[PDB]
DNA sequence: AACTGGTAGAGATTTTTCTTAGC
DNA sequence: GCTAAGAAAAATCTCTACCA
DNA sequence: AACTGGTAGAGATTTTTCTTAGC
DNA sequence: GCTAAGAAAAATCTCTACCA
């Protein structure tokens, strides 16, 4: 234990690990080894997206791209006012969590509907990839453009065939598989912090062996069945838990 | 007096459509989470 | 604290209409604050017992 | 209509939300966008306490991770099990051993999965 | 051994060659050096640990080859270095040197030229490959071995809520132990069963 | 299975790389299926030139691993790429070389190389994130040792070996030494049956 | 509710420096809220 | 021959956590 | 210094309306 | 300030009763 | 002569539709 927290701190002062990495082979708890790489003073988007209007067959197109891994939605609009595109923002907004948009300088980008729907769900608009994904996205409407009566058909169609059959990149996986990996891991990463958060309102009072006082008031870190890891003069240390006395700590 | 146990499989669907203020709803549900997606439709035919 | 997190979670009560445990969750005030926020509201409480 | 009775169940929590929120909109399509939001990110409580998109999220995430991670197990195995089941006392051909667990072993054959007690089998490297 | 390298070092034309080979495959790096001091050999050291997992080191007792550089590198990058083959691959390399000398200019050329010839273009042995597809071969079941012995634990880490017979209430937290087709196989309080694929949900749960 | 290809090419025109993976079928049928439409690799390296403190430092990055190979050139000459070049086709397998249209990789030394290593020689998101990532690196670990090169070659061994990440959680080298030890076998039992 | 009780605990305690469980029995608010208001003052302590 | 009711909330009852008097 | 009575706070169980 | 859901039937599981082999 | 395995027969518990 106390020998993995060591070898774990060797191994950041080294190489500058991750946490992950260091809580997968040295078989110490996460929150342990978040401490350790928030310790360290040399190491220290997953929800925005871009938006695009474009012309196509005497249709106005709006394509929305998330950026960290490639995720296209795309619709028709029957004109191009400031309402149809604050709509399709708040259908964007209600099925994918959205924190931040980076638009350009248009007109109905300009506007009292997409400002009140940005305030009614507290998106940080950003005036100024895109042109990538539009020129793959319109060569494969135009590769697959006589299997569809309309163009709404082959739109979505080819929005179909770019997210969940094109496969590239490193291992090979798809757009879909990218995104909601990366939702995952800032999932967890959340809910790692809300426990960690809730675990540090504490103190501790540790007891040294071979004495019979009580030393300065220490930070708790993990509290285990019968260790307690405690952090007290920038360092970390595993004390057992009949020489530990933990209350609560008032100090905002 | 019995009861069954629909299908929970990780990739099914379900849909219907009802009716609210004179317009027609149409609900798909993702079951093993309860994901909901909705939307308007002008009628109740097969296009839509 | 948590009582920027009180008022915080008031107004958003007051926009999105939230239940108790999201408002307990995500701004890490107590349950018993997220509970009376949830019983002080008007378009709420549609239920028998 | 009891066979489909999740989107039936829906329904009803979304024409609550509906009549909940009807006040801050003017037509019945942007209260209905709004409620779809408002029941997505906006409700927790559940199988593991989560919404409804962390759920639909954690749910396929766990589903590519567990096939990646038995298949890159399954391609590097061995030790073969003949076992011995039925009603007659016959011997069955070559199974994929799974886990070796104090008391039982899993064996795979013909595409199907079966939990086998320690006094009916051998294995053979 | 499949993580222990050799060195050592020869002169030719007035220059200094080191070579060092990867014994249980036979895999030849080789780099011409312009001095016979610590620091460049510690630095081919230090690329032949940054470019091939070196676990085990075996030298000769020489000048450069006992260098604080040396041990600095090999206490950075975590070397066992043993001090105490590389002859016949001298012998090889200078042969195929001495063959296709005629066709470089400089020195450097040639020799990695013999060392693209000898490490891709002499298949020998017994089942007849080359030594890069038996370096490969043997780093690959190696790493298969240890990554498998830590999959079964990363498999088994997941939860399920699964249904049972004629109850309307997803039952608790059991653990996977294997994903079917069609049926899964849990392990719920030291009783391991079978549910069908239509009665499960699997989670990994943050929380 | 090749019902199914024909039936899935006609769908959504894949590519013949993954029908081959997803439908285990021998290459040529695949590339005989994707030529024969009217409306339609492990071994492909990229390289890139870039300054730092002064120095030229050359990298060259295998595609479908993540793995890095990095030098420092005391020059922007033609030479010293094409000795790098001739080092990187004599330590790793090397079938296809992707460039930019630049000025030392369009020489007549490079090219002599390349016609004697029989290397296809192309020019033209991955490569700006390695590149960014390596220089964050460096920034990281420049202060434990003195020179340039020393700091290179430690970010060189931090990215190879020290950083697993992504989705299956692998590094750079246990991925290309297993996806050219797969494709190997591979190609061993497509020419065996 | 004890909304309006939490902010004139706030104002009470911004004037008299009250303690915790005073706070709690008159504006009748809980004690989770009202130690929280005590601890958050940098010249009170919790005792 | 291959189909099936489910979701969320209000109280009641049991369990965990925190403060303080007595020896 | 240590233990335990006592009260608050969080976790779990049972039961009902509504959607067609 | 003084009001409220209930009835009957289909299976599943536990318990009692009856006949007969073994010592 | 006495006891007990085994199978049939009766008693008890849980769960659902319909009446407005
Ligand atoms: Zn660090
Ligand atoms: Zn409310
Ligand atoms: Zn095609
Ligand atoms: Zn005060």
């Amino acid at each position: 234990f106390l020998d993995g927290i060591e070898k774990a701190q060797e191994e950041h002062e080294k190489y500058h690990n991750n946490w992950r990495a260091m809580a997968e082979d040295f078989q110490i708890p996460q929150v342990v080894a978040k401490e350790i790489v928030a310790q360290c003073p040399k190491c220290q988007s997953p929800k925005t997206w871009q938006m695009d209007c474009t012309h196509l067959e005497g249709k106005v197109i709006i394509v929305a791209v998330h950026v960290a891994s490639g995720y296209i939605e795309a619709e028709v609009l029957p004109a191009e006012t400031g309402k149809e595109t604050a709509h399709f923002l708040l259908k964007l907004a209600a099925r994918w969590p959205v924190k931040h948009l980076h638009t350009d300088n248009g007109d109905n980008f300009t506007s009292s509907a997409v400002q009140a729907v940005c305030w009614w769900a507290q998106i940080e608009h950003t005036f100024g990839v895109v042109e990538s994904m539009n020129h793959q996205l319109k060569t494969i409407i135009t590769q697959i453009r006589d299997q569809a009566e309309k163009i709404e058909t082959a739109v979505q169609m080819a929005v179909l065939i770019h997210n969940f059959k094109r496969k590239g990149g490193i291992g090979g996986y798809s757009a879909g598989e990218r995104i909601i990996d990366i939702i995952a891991s800032d999932l967890q990463t959340t809910k790692l912090q809300n426990q960690i958060s809730k675990i540090q309102n504490f103190r501790v009072y540790f007891r040294e062996g071979r004495d019979q006082q009580w030393k300065g008031p220490a930070t708790l870190i993990w509290k285990g069945e019968g260790a307690v890891v405690i952090q007290d003069g920038q360092d970390l240390k595993v004390v057992p838990r009949r020489k530990c006395k933990i209350i609560k700590d008032y100090g905002r | 007096a019995m009861h069954g146990q629909v299908d929970a499989s990780p990739k099914t669907w379900q849909m219907d459509c009802t009716h609210l203020e004179g317009k027609v709803i149409i609900v798909a549900v993702h079951v093993a989470s309860g994901y909901i997606e909705a939307e308007v439709l002008p009628a109740e035919t097969g296009k839509e | 604290g948590f009582l920027d997190g009180i008022e915080k979670a008031q107004e958003e009560h007051e926009k999105y209409h939230n239940n108790w445990r999201a408002m307990a969750e995500d701004f890490q005030i107590p349950q018993v604050v997220a509970k009376e926020i949830v019983a002080q509201c008007p378009k709420c409480q549609v239920k028998g017992e | 209509p009891q066979s489909q009775g999740v989107v039936e169940s829906m329904n009803h929590q979304l024409k609550t939300i509906i009549t909940q929120i009807r006040d801050q909109a003017e037509k019945i399509e942007t209260a209905v966008q709004m409620a779809v939001l408002i029941h997505n990110f906006k409700r927790k409580g559940g199988i593991g306490g989560y919404s409804a998109g962390e759920r639909i999220i954690d749910i396929i995430a766990s589903d590519l991770q567990t096939t990646k991670l038995q298949n890159q197990i399954s391609k590097i195995q061995n030790f073969r099990v003949y076992f011995r089941e039925g009603r007659d006392q016959q011997w069955k051909g070559p199974a994929t051993l799974i886990w070796k667990g104090e008391g039982a072993v899993v064996i795979q054959d013909g595409q199907d999965l079966k939990v086998v007690p320690r006094r009916k089998c051998k294995i053979i490297k | 051994s499949p993580k222990t390298w050799q060195m050592d070092c020869t002169h030719l034309e007035g220059k200094v060659i080191i070579v060092a080979v990867h014994v249980a495959s036979g895999y030849i790096e080789a780099e011409v050096l312009p001095a016979e001091t610590g620091k460049e050999t510690a630095h081919f050291l230090l690329k032949l640990a940054a470019r091939w997992p070196v676990k085990h080191l075996h030298t000769d007792n020489g000048d450069n080859f006992t260098s604080s550089a040396v041990q600095a590198v090999c206490w950075w990058a975590q070397i066992e270095h043993t001090f105490g083959v590389v002859e016949s691959m001298n012998h090889q390399l200078k042969t195929i040197i001495t063959q296709i000398r005629d066709q470089a200019e400089k020195i450097e050329t040639a020799v990695q030229m013999a060392v693209l010839i000898h490490n891709f273009k002499r298949k020998g042995g017994i089942g007849g490959y080359s030594a890069g597809e038996r370096i490969i071969d043997i780093i690959a079941s190696d790493l298969q071995t240890t990554k498998l012995q830590n999959q079964i634990s990363k498999i088994q880490n997941f939860r399920v809520y699964f249904r049972e017979g004629r109850d309307q209430q997803w039952k608790g937290p059991a653990t996977l132990i294997w994903k079917g087709e069609g049926a899964v196989v849990i392990q719920d309080g030291q009783d391991l069963k079978v549910v069908p694929r239509r009665k499960c949900k699997i989670i990994k749960d943050y929380g």
